[PDB]
């Protein structure tokens, strides 16, 4: 969350947390900036509800695009770069940072993914910029007419609306796997 | 506590120029943002330029594009404006104005220095 | 994110001219010079791709040259041999976008003239 | 990008209520900010992000709303709240100010 | 250039009836045709979606048939401003071709 | 007159085909139009349930279309009495306006 530099939509990274206890007090409390939507679990019942291994992944898409990062959504972000599983158990955090990823020049860094052969599936991503072929000549390893590269820049500019100014999203999955709990929050302790 | 203090601030000719700065004390000065804020004698706020957290960004207000350059010295812990093509309009009192915004945590302009009053005329 | 055209002015026949077109609101990276032809229905004169590659018309193939000016933000189209068939109103516009080659921002072009 | 205020001026006495309108010439997604310069002071800021008070800033002071239309009520404008309101969108860089409400008394 | 025609060569269109266009393709370009709408002293601009997906940024009006060599567009409300010149390009190769064309 | 037109004229009809007849609107009534059948020294009777709610008293022989400005009247079995003139009744508001009307 408090990351100084945050992965592009097509890499969007990954990162196990496990054998831990975690604080989600930090998080959650203070919802303004958030958009908090905690699909499949009880956001006050985070911290007392127990996962296997609970996973996080980082990207930075456009305010416009935070919605299409849902369970059973379609559009460009969720049909060619993430798509959360239908049993989707974890929460989607996203707020505004138009200061700290966007400068006068225009950001390019951020790249997105318009081309993919079929929709991807859950949880998955694929880092490659090989050409997209929709034409029956064949691609001939050079993005050409009728051929795509499949990463197009996102323009960040500071005085662009709240729609389109840059978001940052953690989509903090949780799994319940057949293997023993590791990521557990409660403590509450008092004096005896 | 937080102190973010203006100084630097006296009388300057038109077309002269000044160096005002901010001093923070209590707080962490490279991750915390900051801006300037100026009240024309009998007025409202007006913003006048913004550097983020790193000294990376910058962007200026239509009237003080390129006559007021904003610098950040996070290892001073010290904000400086350097105004350059004075004007009459710039009479005012400027302060100093700390931002969050971004990080999740932001709460934005939340601290405003005391400011030190600027004047212009022959 | 009106393009900027100029550079639209007669020039002698077998002549060769370059024409520049100012591109603003985004980055030149795939555009090309579709033509509208007076008496006619619009044609493609040239394209562009944001790897650089150029294809050209057959008709205009060996006489045309388009390069996206990175720092500018302008794009070149130099025409060599100038004949009165190639001559026409000249726009600068998207060459292709999403799936399938959508031609979209369309300046308000220059019409570039040949005449004895 | 530009804001306008309501109430350029306004009169209360204790325990009175008071609505104050900043309107956006776009929409601003709830970013808004509410300060409070005193006389000869410098501003605090009262509620930020439309509805999320800032800390320290007293109960009565409540603000609602998203999009184009945000207000400021006042259910007590005990004395200490006489002061000239002022809104600002956060997020859209050439950040503007509205004139402000001075709030006075009868 | 593709064997591209359109027909008719003239609409004759009363105000506020359905309208219809007809354009010809030879290369069986399969499911790759565009439409665009200029009218007098105009640039023209963006009429469907160019086969990318479905039709964007306009209403039930425009009319997306396009399958095989057999492609049509009728809208049935005819606006004072919808009636202007309508081209079709080529999608299916470079050197893209765009089509004679016909008005209201 | 509300702008109430039909196509064709005349019908010419042989033995059990099918026959289609076409009718026009103006103020785009939208989906209001009633159908009536008249033979030669005869008072017209009902044929659509004009648009009341489905065809009623009348077998899958009659063809209930008629939305928009669009409507079209087919039956498959031209049996001898059914050859008779059609009139179209405009349904959208008073003054009530009947079509022009056609016969087999």
């Amino acid at each position: 969350f408090n990351a100084t530099r945050f992965a592009s939509v097509y890499a969007w990274n990954r990162k196990r947390i496990s054998n831990c206890v975690a604080d989600y007090s930090v998080l959650y409390n203070l919802a303004p900036f958030f958009t908090f939507k905690c699909y499949g679990v009880s956001p006050t019942k985070l911290n007392d509800l127990c996962f296997t291994n609970v996973y996080a992944d980082s990207f930075v898409i456009r305010g416009d695009e935070v919605r299409q990062i849902a369970p059973g959504q379609t559009g460009n972000i969720a049909d060619y770069n993430y798509k959360l599983p239908d049993d989707f158990t974890g929460c989607v955090i996203a707020w505004n940072s138009n200061k700290l990823d966007s400068k006068v020049s225009g950001n390019y860094n951020y790249l997105y993914r318009l081309f993919r052969k079929s929709n991807l599936k859950p949880f998955e991503r694929d880092i490659s910029t090989e050409i997209y072929q929709a034409g029956n000549k064949p691609c001939n390893g050079v993005a050409g007419f009728n051929c795509y590269f499949p990463l197009r820049s996102y323009s960040f500019r500071p005085t662009y609306g709240v729609g389109h100014q840059p978001y940052r999203v953690v989509v903090l999955s949780f799994e319940l796997l057949h293997a023993p709990a590791t990521v557990c929050g409660p403590k509450k302790s008092t004096n005896l | 506590q937080v102190q973010l203090v203006e100084s630097g601030g006296g009388v300057v000719q038109p077309g002269r120029s000044l160096r005002l700065s901010c001093a923070s004390s209590g707080f962490t000065f490279s991750t915390y943002h900051m801006h300037w804020v100026r009240q024309p004698p009998g007025k409202g706020l007006e913003w006048v330029a913004f550097i983020s957290y790193d000294g990376s960004n910058y962007y200026y207000s239509d009237s003080v594009k390129g006559r007021f350059t904003i610098s950040r010295d996070n290892s001073k812990n010290t904000v400086y404006l350097q105004m350059n093509s004075l004007r009459a309009e710039d009479t005012a009192l400027y302060y100093c104005a700390r931002d969050s915004s971004g990080w999740h945590w932001g709460v934005p302009f939340d601290y405003w220095g005391q400011g030190t009053l600027v004047t212009v005329s022959s | 994110v009106q393009l900027v055209e100029s550079g639209g002015g007669l020039i002698q026949p077998g002549g060769s001219l370059r024409l520049s077109c100012a591109v603003s609101g985004f980055t030149v990276s795939r555009m090309s010079w579709v033509r509208q032809a007076p008496g006619k229905g619009l044609e493609c004169v040239s394209v562009i791709y944001t790897g650089g590659n150029t294809d050209y018309a057959d008709s205009v193939k060996g006489r045309f040259t388009i390069s996206r000016d990175n720092s500018k933000n302008t794009l070149y189209l130099q025409m060599n041999s100038l004949r009165a068939e190639d001559t026409a109103l000249y726009y600068c516009v998207r060459g292709s976008g999403g799936i399938h080659d959508a031609f979209d921002i369309w300046g308000q072009g220059t019409m570039v003239t040949v005449s004895s | 990008i530009v804001l306008t205020q309501s109430p350029s001026s306004l009169s209360a006495s204790v325990q009175d209520r008071v609505t104050i309108t900043c309107r956006a010439s776009q929409v601003i997604s709830n970013y808004l900010a509410w300060f409070q310069q005193k006389p000869g002071k410098a501003p605090k800021l009262l509620i930020y992000a439309a509805s999320n008070l800032q800390s320290g800033v007293p109960s009565r002071f409540r603000g609602s709303g998203s999009g184009t239309d945000f207000t400021l009520t006042i259910s007590s404008l005990q004395p200490e709240d006489f002061a000239t309101y002022y809104c600002q969108q956060y997020n859209i860089y050439p950040l503007t100010f509205g004139g402000g409400t001075k709030v006075d008394i009868k | 250039d593709i064997q591209m025609t359109q027909s008719p060569s003239s609409v004759s269109a009363s105000v506020g009836d359905r309208v219809t266009i007809t354009c010809r393709a030879s290369q069986g370009i399969s499911t790759w045709l565009a439409w665009y709408q200029q009218k007098p002293g105009k640039a023209p601009k963006v009429l469907i979606n160019a086969a990318s997906g479905l039709q964007s940024g306009v209403p039930s009006r425009f009319s997306g048939s396009g399958s095989g060599t057999d492609f049509t567009l009728t809208i049935s409300s005819l606006q004072p401003e919808d009636f202007a010149t309508y081209y079709c390009q080529q999608a299916h190769s470079f050197p893209p071709t765009f089509g004679p064309g016909t008005k209201l």
